[PDB]
RNA sequence: UAAUAGCUUCUUAGGAGAAUGACGUAGCAUGCUACGC
RNA sequence: GCGUAGCAUGCUACGUCAUUCUCCUAAGAAGCUA
């Protein structure tokens, strides 16, 4: 009877329980393993069906979470799980066992009851924290609500899960920390009872229930006792960004690690936690094979300071966050006692130490002088203490003795303009084209609630063992490029009469600067960057441009002394791919004279089913994690193989980032730390950009593939990818670059991208990414979620199935399919509405007279051509209606002029900017 | 050009050949004292374009020169703003307590970010609405930063003066914050 | 740059280089101008001379247009185009100038030094443009005439109050007193840089100053002195606002029962709120000062704006005010460097509040709702355009009279300027009379008004009060003692220190001297307070001593001695020395 | 042709604050930045017309910046 | 072109051209053709440094007519914007924007924002009893296209003066400006 | 107060190159004429 | 048949100028994009 299966379950502890099958038979669930054998490999979801679930009620007779999983195969493995049990049957974190053999019909069929386990596994957690999809969350709601997280009324909010939005996830999915860490510690004793019992076996996620308790012995081989060894590569590495998302070690701030007990009041002159770190490595991540360096720079390669920086990205959330940022040191120039930056303690790269310090000297060149000036050492220490209520950011220093409020002025009205438009037909009430762009204005508190945006940067601890096979794939991505270290003569800079940064703008633009240092004193100072951490302050700026939406826009100007060096070590690479066509990253492409069709033919390479598909970065600049900018810098540092030594190599990396990833920033005459992300106006932004959106893209492949069952997978090609893909990932500690090539060519072939620095545009193979071996819109947005600490809603993500109408949106254009001369070609046409208000609201009074600029309006001319073959007549009119107003603007030009003098002007050649054929010139590809 | 001996001698030349003109001489005089104006004015034209080229040269390097004079003497006024900068936030340090903390440190180094945590005299509360005045710094004193400050000024967005008793409860509407409290360590 | 002709308004590049200002004029009004008088310099965006390597050739037409350059006759190229020809001077915006017969007095305006009299009084019968442009070059030829002063120096310092005085040889030597401020030099190696503002003021005793400075500084040998040139600003606004009438009062609200002092002064303030601008014309002691103070209190609710040209007009109207108007809303706006001792007793320098005061050279851009000017005799056109200027206003009211003495014009050295000239209020004053009009003596004692009444004025003048025999005229030759450009009278001085202990009530009188030199140097002698008649103007004194220092036309001015003696309020001792004005007034025999 | 007409003179009116210095006074210049905004990012003409009314009302209540009547008579 | 060099080379071209009109042979033919290139040249040398000039001529031309305009614009740019701003309220025609208007023309100006939400606080000043009579009617305010309730009516004086005491006759003992508090219904 | 980068339009200046036309010098090939051998 | 001389025709090299075009650099103005 299916009653004497119950009792014997129950066995002799007093447990009541209630059988969640049906008839002593096997009940069948829908998991989140993480296996690989020789014919499945990845972390899916798969339905296993081999464990019989009865499930315990306390008293009152509510149902609990605690499970009796009973789990019946062959009598080899269950006497060999048997052993392997006794073995290890008095780990306390080990689930109690009970081997018994019920007659089920008529047969011995041998059973294995694991006794008081929880619903779900670990796996199922991380999956579901990995894979969110927000229509399908239900493991997450179930876990969050049984775990008291939430009251399952939490999840009514409209937007329960963004980040962005609904800022208190963060508490919510940080009320599961103690239970992660308590996991994490049960990982360790198991461990260490595996090591002392001589016990050898893989520990996988989805055997280890939410209390802590380890259940499958399968296939644990035993061998000589005191030398077993557990092998929890893909355990943690799985793990990584749940550790930091639910913020386990948040009780590791505590005295005795006690969440009761106060905080642990560390001394504020301590900055070298490095024994600290080490502690905490060896106390969680015990059997963690790879050696870790808490201070980047023992590191061995690029290699190595990811995997130490995503640690102490970790071990960083613990410290109190003002031992951070430079170190300072009292020198004495000339018997003056300065206070100088002579080292920093970076989140993620440890401590650094200058090696080259002088404490005694007596003149200050103009390097030195520019080094002391430029570092903020000077400036927090002879500010005032400043305690900033309106921003969660660290403020470090007033500078000055009242804080100033910034305010942004509104656009200047080009009436005559607005006039003759709505003398032409535009502007009425239910027309297609209306006005859209306007200057907005702002008040005093728009710059600090601009720069307060930056507490949606998350400390991310990454999945390094995914992260160390996406970063060869990304330098794989840019392979065809070269660059190095070049000499301050070969260094070209754009525009010199632009903003030197803080300190410096007060006594000149980057002009007077790039002139007063000689080429020796700027390859010196950059020779100097190469053994020394200069610490830089970035000001920000806010934008006086015109835009469809009212919220302020900032950017970071870094002082020339950051931006100089930065130029020298990076403009070779940087102008290698701006001068590259037919590339991933199209940067310097230029969409005239045929260039967008160019670009748009080379995304569609050979795909089979193409859909294109583009995706938004939600709060981009903002929401980068430090790690993932970090990659960037290292990816775009790998052409100095032979420039820059090692050491020269990590003393960039950590220039740029204390230049540019956690500096100070100076926000309306205040130093405030930035937490993390990319700014805005370093030297390599655009491009790092392009590297981190590579990244997420070659990561959402990653996880789709992964991600996939296996035994669904009919092509055996692929199934045999996904194998070596986790074979590559979790198994394999060297780089294979074999299978790099093999997975670069896969990705080209079938995931076909293009990349400007945020915007892409992907001509995937539908099918595949239907199937799931390509990624899709769904990926991007668990990829976004759990590596970038935004929820990317799929409003701002299109895709078109039909390429005769080209990518929906990209670069702000949209694109249209015309007969051109004899054959079809793309067009990139504008919104009409940015057009007319370029032409209607200007930023200065004198671009509202009009007769002075008239190429003004021929710029906007040639960009508002493309509207001339939209089908639509109100957009075709723009371009018409800039035309006359160019001839009338002529007219008038000509007019005033006449009257000016007695004489009209002898040469005359303004009579082409009002014929189309000047502009349909710009889109023929000629030259 | 007109003070070399070329133009002396296309002068004569030419004197010479207006002088045989108006005189009637025959023809192969004529032809003859044509190919010698020919090579004169040859030789002058030779000599001219050199001219032009050394003065355009002269010119881009007086140039050059008047250029770097201007950034070198822009580099000396930058210098010394820098260095005056740099002695004046020196002398504005507070000398004791920077000296005790440094001193305090096991190595000599201490991080940025309590320089003025531990050592300015002055602090400066942005407060951005009532219910932060209340909870942060309500009275004539307050704790932070482990130290007892005590309020000298109370200034608004404006910059303009709010005496604290105009802090209240129903008076906040008719205040322009946030408000920028400046305290006094004690 | 370009800017509008004066005489026309019409747009042109074209300006006089000769004139003082350099004002824009049109292509046809220069070659007018050009073509009549000595003036044949005009300054184009490029200036009108011959760009030749070497030439210097400045009248008009005698140069050429030729190429990217204007050459002179002899130097012009090939292709050559005249400048002053077919009737106009080329320039800007050639075919949009319409000219006009105003070209006649602007010459004049132009071109004369301003010495003799017919300048004034062709200066002040023209347009607006042209009395704007006129008192502005007026100002100027002012301000320049102080480039013909000479510079001082130290020879030693034997005692730090006491400095020594040394001029350049060869340079004429300014007057000592407050009008003038000289700011140092160290031009030796070694600091060729100012080193403060000082002043001098003549010592009794040898060649010694007891001097004053802003700063502290000590100089040695090789310091001296410079006197500082003051720039003219420009000036755009009409001298009067046009004149335009309401039916019933606009912007203005009156009071119940104001007070029954000033309750015979409620008509003329209808009248004032009905008009746009009003004028007042009162003599001496009749209360127009005491007018403007009835009618801020008869409008509580209006900002008013009190101006004055002088320091001490303005600092008599303050204490008025104290005592009358509430001093809770009250002003004193004073310049920042303030050389003279100003009225300190109101929250001084708010322009923010309702009832101001300021002088008119220190009057901020801002608003009123009636200004009244105060005192329009000692005025300028320049003053009346800049209080136009800087001060829009719903309403204004000038007060004064034309009997009054009036601007210094230092320049003027020739003839005699009749009072209707003044500036243009007063003309409106006098071509159809005063809008408002108030003819009765009310602080002066009855003595002094029936021995005024016939001097300068015709027996017009009525007073209320009694002959108080106080009023005392003496009679003295007064030897002359000329030392610092201003006449000193020394005996007269002593005569007047012997016939003080004899008079205990007299022991507060003012002194009142036309010349500064006696008023300042008498300080030491007898301790009275001290008060030229130039700057006693509108201020009232119960005792007041008046001196002539010496029988000249400016001493013995009718109407500065009518000025100089309705200060009086119940006694006056004069020293007097004309024969001819010493018998027209009745006084004690003496 | 009337919601447009709005977006803009509320962009002039704004300029004309600036020019007045209302920038200086915090609390008022907050308050007309909102709703300048919020007329430009209108859909609806009456909220547009009513906040025009509200923008305005900031202009009038200063008497002496502007000359109402000289401004308003040139038309 | 009106040009001696310009003559000089019409002359040569009409002579050559009357020559080969004539036109034998051979020599003479060769000759003027000689002399008519070499006169061209020098006109062309004397046309090539005018067209310079011409060129620069207009780019001067042009650059001061830009500055000129440009410093205007900078110049007059608060009047401008008040009359562009004014002219633009005008071309609306709202009915509340003509009506505020309108009546800080006559002096009827708030004294705070005009506020949008209900039952919310407006004070004008009104300045004479004409105002008051065409505007107030009863406990009515009739301002910005809306009606207001009075709640308390305050002179210059900050005295509250009742709703009854304001007529044609008592209002010239009254203290104008009177300043209305009325929330909006 | 106003960042990094990309692309495009326009103006000016300089340099180099090309093409054509003209002038001049030198050199070479051919034809015609005078004198001498 | 040769040499000297002159003229005529043609070719090449060099120099000068004029025109047109292309490019490379420098400076200035403007627009769009991330
Ligand atoms: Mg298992
Ligand atoms: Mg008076
Ligand atoms: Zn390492
Ligand atoms: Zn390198
Ligand atoms: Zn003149
Ligand atoms: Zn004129
Ligand atoms: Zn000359």
């Amino acid at each position: 009877d299916a009653q004497s299966f119950l009792n014997r379950v129950c066995g002799v502890s007093a447990a009541r329980l209630t059988p969640c099958g049906t008839g002593t038979s096997t009940d069948v669930v829908y998991r989140a393993f993480d296996i690989y054998n020789d014919k499945v490999a990845g972390f899916a979801k798969f339905l296993k069906t081999n464990c019989c679930r009865f499930q315990e009620k306390d008293e009152d007779d509510n149902l609990i979470d605690s499970y009796f999983v009973v789990k019946r195969h062959t009598f080899s493995n269950y006497q060999h799980e048997e052993t392997i049990y006794n073995l290890l049957k008095d780990c306390p974190a080990v689930a109690k066992h009970d081997f018994f053999k019920f007659r089920i019909d008529g047969d011995m069929v041998p059973h294995i009851s694991r006794q008081r386990l929880t619903k779900y596994t670990m796996a199922d957690l991380v999956y579901a924290l990995r894979h969110f999809d927000e229509g399908n969350c239900d493991t997450l709601k179930e876990i969050l609500v049984t775990y008291n997280c939430c009251d399952d009324d939490y999840f009514n909010k409209k937007d329960w899960y963004d980040f962005v939005e609904n800022p208190d996830i963060l508490r919510v999915y940080a009320n599961l920390g103690e239970r992660v860490r308590q996991a994490l510690l049960k990982t360790v004793q198991f461990c260490d009872a595996m090591r002392n019992a001589g016990i050898v076996g893989v520990l996988t996620l989805d055997n280890q229930d939410l209390n802590g308790n380890w259940y499958d012995f399968g296939d644990f081989i035993q061998t000589t006792p005191g030398s077993g060894v557990p092998v929890v590569d893909s355990y943690y590495s799985l793990l990584m960004p749940i550790l930091t998302l639910t913020r386990a070690l948040t009780a590791e701030s505590h005295v005795d690690t006690d969440l009761t007990k106060p905080y642990i009041k560390w001394d504020l002159l301590k900055y070298d936690f490095t024994e600290e770190r080490l502690k905490l490595f060896d106390r969680y991540f015990k059997y963690w094979d790879q050696t870790y360096h808490p201070n980047c720079v023992n590191c061995l390669d690029d290699r190595c300071i990811l995997h130490c920086a995503n640690f102490n990205v970790l071990f960083s959330t613990v410290f109190p966050p003002t031992s951070f940022g430079p170190l300072v040191r009292k020198i004495f120039v000339d018997g003056v006692p300065f206070v100088v930056s002579t080292g920093y303690h970076f989140r993620e790269l440890g401590v650094v130490h200058n090696q080259d310090v002088n404490l005694h000297s007596s003149r200050l060149s103009f390097k030195e002088l520019l080094v002391y000036a430029a570092d903020p050492a000077m400036h927090a220490a002879s500010g005032n203490l400043l305690l900033d209520k309106r921003t969660t950011c660290f403020s470090v220093a007033a500078l000055t003795n009242n804080v100033a409020f910034q305010t942004v002025k509104p656009g200047n009205f080009n009436k005559d303009f607005y006039d003759f438009a709505v003398s032409k037909g535009f502007f009425k009430e239910g027309s297609s084209v209306e006005l859209k762009h306007f200057f907005f204005a702002q008040d005093g508190n728009a710059a600090i609630s601009d720069y307060d945006y930056y507490r949606y940067n998350l400390p991310t601890m990454c999945d390094i063992r995914q992260l160390l096979f996406v970063v060869e794939v990304v330098d794989k991505y840019f392979d065809c490029y070269d660059g190095g270290c070049i000499n301050a003569n070969q260094v070209i800079v754009n525009n010199l009469d632009k903003s030197a940064g803080f300190p410096f703008n007060k006594w000149g633009k980057a002009r007077l600067y790039y002139d007063s240092m000689s080429y020796e004193d700027q390859d010196a100072l950059f020779a100097y960057t190469k053994r020394n951490v200069i610490p830089t302050i970035t000001q920000m700026n806010l934008k006086y441009a015109i835009s469809a939406k009212n919220r302020a826009r900032t950017v970071a100007g870094v002082s020339i002394c950051s931006t100089m060096t930065n130029r020298q070590f990076h403009q070779k690479l940087l102008k290698s791919i701006a001068a590259t066509r037919g590339a991933t990253v199209v940067i310097g492409t230029s969409k005239f004279y045929g260039g967008w069709h160019n670009m748009l033919k080379t995304v569609y390479s050979d795909v089979e089913n193409p859909h294109l598909m583009g995706w938004d970065y939600p709060k981009c600049d903002r929401a980068m994690p430090n790690m993932l900018r970090i990659m960037a810098s290292l990816v775009l540092a790998r052409k100095h193989t032979t420039c820059c030594s090692l050491s020269h190599r990590f003393y960039r990396l950590a220039n740029e980032c204390a230049q540019v990833l956690s500096e100070m920033v100076m926000c309306g005459g205040s130093l405030y730390v930035k937490p993390g992300g990319t700014s805005s106006g370093d030297a390599t932004t655009a491009y790092a950009n392009s590297v981190f959106n590579i990244c997420q893209a070659v990561t959402a492949n990653v996880n789709a593939l992964l991600s996939t069952d296996g035994n669904k997978i009919a092509d055996k090609y692929v199934r045999n990818l996904q194998h070596r893909l986790y074979e590559c990932l979790y198994r394999n500690r060297d780089v294979d670059t074999d299978f790099v090539n093999e997975f670069y060519a896969y990705l080209r072939k079938h995931f076909s991208m293009m990349i400007l620095s945020d915007d892409a545009v992907v001509c995937f193979n539908s099918t595949y990414a239907s199937q799931g071996l390509v990624a899709s819109i769904k990926n991007f947005k668990s990829v976004l979620y759990y590596q970038n600490n935004v929820f990317m809603s799929e409003a701002k993500c299109w895709t078109e199935t039909d390429l005769t109408k080209g990518p929906h949106e990209f670069c702000s254009q949209h694109t249209m399919l015309v007969k051109q001369g004899d054959d079809y070609v793309y067009l990139p046409y504008p919104d009409p509405s940015r057009i007319l208000g370029a032409g209607c609201f200007v930023d200065d009074i004198v671009k509202t007279d009009g007769t002075l600029m008239i190429e003004r309006f021929v710029s906007l001319a040639i960009d508002a051509y493309p509207l001339t073959k939209h089908p639509n007549q109100e957009y075709a009119d723009v371009f018409h209606l800039y035309l006359q107003y160019i001839r009338k603007l002529h007219d008038e030009l000509t007019g005033h002029m006449l009257d000016m003098y007695s004489v009209m002007l002898t040469n005359d050649n303004t009579s082409r900017y009002w014929e189309p054929e000047f502009y349909e010139a710009m889109y023929t590809p000629h030259t | 050009f007109s003070s070399l001996p070329s133009y002396a001698a296309f002068a004569t030349a030419q004197e010479a050949y207006e002088q045989a003109v108006a005189n009637g001489d025959s023809e192969v005089v004529l032809k003859k004292l044509k190919k010698s104006l020919n090579v004169a004015k040859s030789e002058f034209d030779r000599d001219a374009a050199m001219q032009r080229k050394l003065e355009k040269m002269a010119d881009q390097a007086m140039t050059q020169m008047y250029k770097q004079a201007r950034s070198e003497d822009k580099r000396a006024k930058v210098t010394s703003a820098m260095q005056t900068m740099l002695f004046t936030m020196l002398r504005k340090l507070d000398n004791d307590a920077l000296n005790n903390i440094i001193n305090n440190a096991r190595d000599g180094c201490v991080p940025l970010n309590i320089i003025p945590l531990t050592t300015a005299a002055k602090l400066m509360v942005v407060i951005p609405d009532y219910n932060t005045y209340k909870n942060t710094c309500d009275g004539t004193t307050f704790t932070y930063a482990s130290a007892l400050w005590e309020i000298q000024q109370v200034v608004d967005a404006d910059s303009k003066i709010v005496q604290l008793s105009e802090i209240s409860m129903d008076n906040s509407p008719n205040l322009a914050w946030p408000l920028i409290v400046t305290a006094l360590r004690a | 740059a370009v800017g509008a002709c004066v005489l026309c308004n019409s747009q042109t590049s074209l300006r006089c280089g000769a004139c003082i200002r350099r004002p824009f004029l049109c292509c046809k009004c220069c070659y007018d101008h050009v073509i009549s008088t000595s003036h044949k310099l005009v300054l184009s965006v490029n200036p009108y001379v011959c760009n030749a390597p070497g030439c210097d050739v400045t009248d008009v037409t005698q140069l050429y247009l030729g190429g990217m350059s204007y050459y002179c006759k002899s130097h012009k190229p090939p292709i050559s185009f005249p400048l002053c020809a077919n009737g106009q001077v080329f320039g800007l915006y050639k075919n949009t100038c319409v000219g006009s017969d105003n070209v006649t007095d602007f010459n004049a305006i132009a071109t004369c030094d301003w010495t003799n009299a017919g300048d004034y009084i062709l200066a002040n019968t023209c347009t607006e443009r042209l009395k704007l442009f006129a008192a502005e070059t007026l100002k100027a030829t002012e301000e320049t005439f102080k480039l013909s002063y000479g510079i001082a120096t130290v020879r030693e310092v034997l005692s730090d109050r006491e400095l020594h005085l040394s001029w350049e040889v060869g340079k004429p030597r300014p007057p000592l007193n407050r009008n003038y401020v000289f700011t140092g030099y160290r031009v030796t190696k070694n600091s060729k840089v100012q080193i403060g503002e000082y002043t001098f003021e003549k010592g009794d005793y040898g060649d010694a100053v007891v001097y004053r400075g802003t700063t502290t500084y000590k100089l040695n040998v090789g310091d001296y002195f410079v006197l500082t040139s003051h720039t003219v600003m420009p000036l755009s606004a009409p001298t009067l606002v046009p004149q335009e009438h309401y039916v019933r009062i606009t912007g203005l609200y009156p009071t119940l029962n104001i007070s029954d002092e000033f309750s015979s002064n409620v008509a003329n303030y209808q009248k004032v709120g009905m008009q746009k601008y009003s004028t007042l014309q009162g003599p001496p002691g009749t209360g127009k000062s005491h007018f403007a103070i009835g009618l801020a209190l008869y409008y509580p609710s209006a900002r008013i704006v009190y101006t004055a040209c002088s320091h001490a007009a303005v600092d008599a109207l303050c204490e008025k005010a104290l005592k009358y108007l509430p001093i809770d809303k009250c002003s004193r706006i004073i310049p920042a460097r303030a050389r003279v001792e100003c009225f300190d007793k109101f929250k001084v320098n708010s322009t923010l509040e309702q009832y101001v005061f300021c002088t008119v050279n220190a009057l901020p851009e801002t608003t009123a709702d009636i200004v009244v000017f105060d005192e329009i005799s000692m005025a300028t056109n320049y003053d009346l355009s800049v209080v136009n200027a800087r001060l829009r206003a719903k309403h204004y009211v000038y007060i004064g009279d034309p009997a009054q003495l009036p601007a210094p014009r230092t320049l003027l050295t020739k003839g005699t300027l009749e009072p209707e000239y003044f500036n243009s209020v007063c003309r409106l004053m006098k071509t159809i009379g005063p809008d408002m009009f108030l003819g009765t003596c009310r602080r002066c004692p009855a003595e002094i008004v029936d021995t005024v009444s016939a001097l300068v004025y015709d027996n017009k003048l009525k007073a209320h009060k009694d002959k108080s025999a106080q009023c005392f005229k003496m009679f003295y030759k007064g030897v002359i003692t000329h030392d610092v450009s201003s006449a000193i009278n020394r005996p007269q001085i002593g005569v007047v220190r012997e016939f003080l202990t004899r008079n205990p009530a007299w022991r507060k009188a003012v002194f009142i001297s036309p010349y500064n030199s006696q008023n300042a140097v008498a300080s030491k002698i007898l301790g009275l307070p001290t008060q030229t008649v130039d700057s006693s103007q509108g201020s009232e004194y119960d005792y007041v001593i008046f001196t002539q220092t010496t029988e000249t036309a400016h001493s013995c001015n009718v109407n500065r001695f009518n000025v100089a003696i309705t200060r009086a309020k119940v006694g006056i001792l004069c020293i007097m020395s004309d024969r001819d004005l010493y018998d027209k007034l009745q006084f004690t025999s003496l | 042709s009337k919601m447009s007409d709005v977006k803009c003179t509320s962009v002039v009116l704004l300029s004309v604050l600036q020019q007045l210095r209302v920038e200086s006074s915090s609390k008022l210049w907050a308050q007309c930045v909102q709703l300048h905004n919020d007329i430009l990012l209108a859909k609806d003409t009456t909220e547009a017309f009513e906040k025009m009314v509200s923008l305005l009302s900031v202009l009038l209540s200063m008497q002496g910046a502007v000359d109402i009547n000289k401004l308003c008579e040139e038309m």
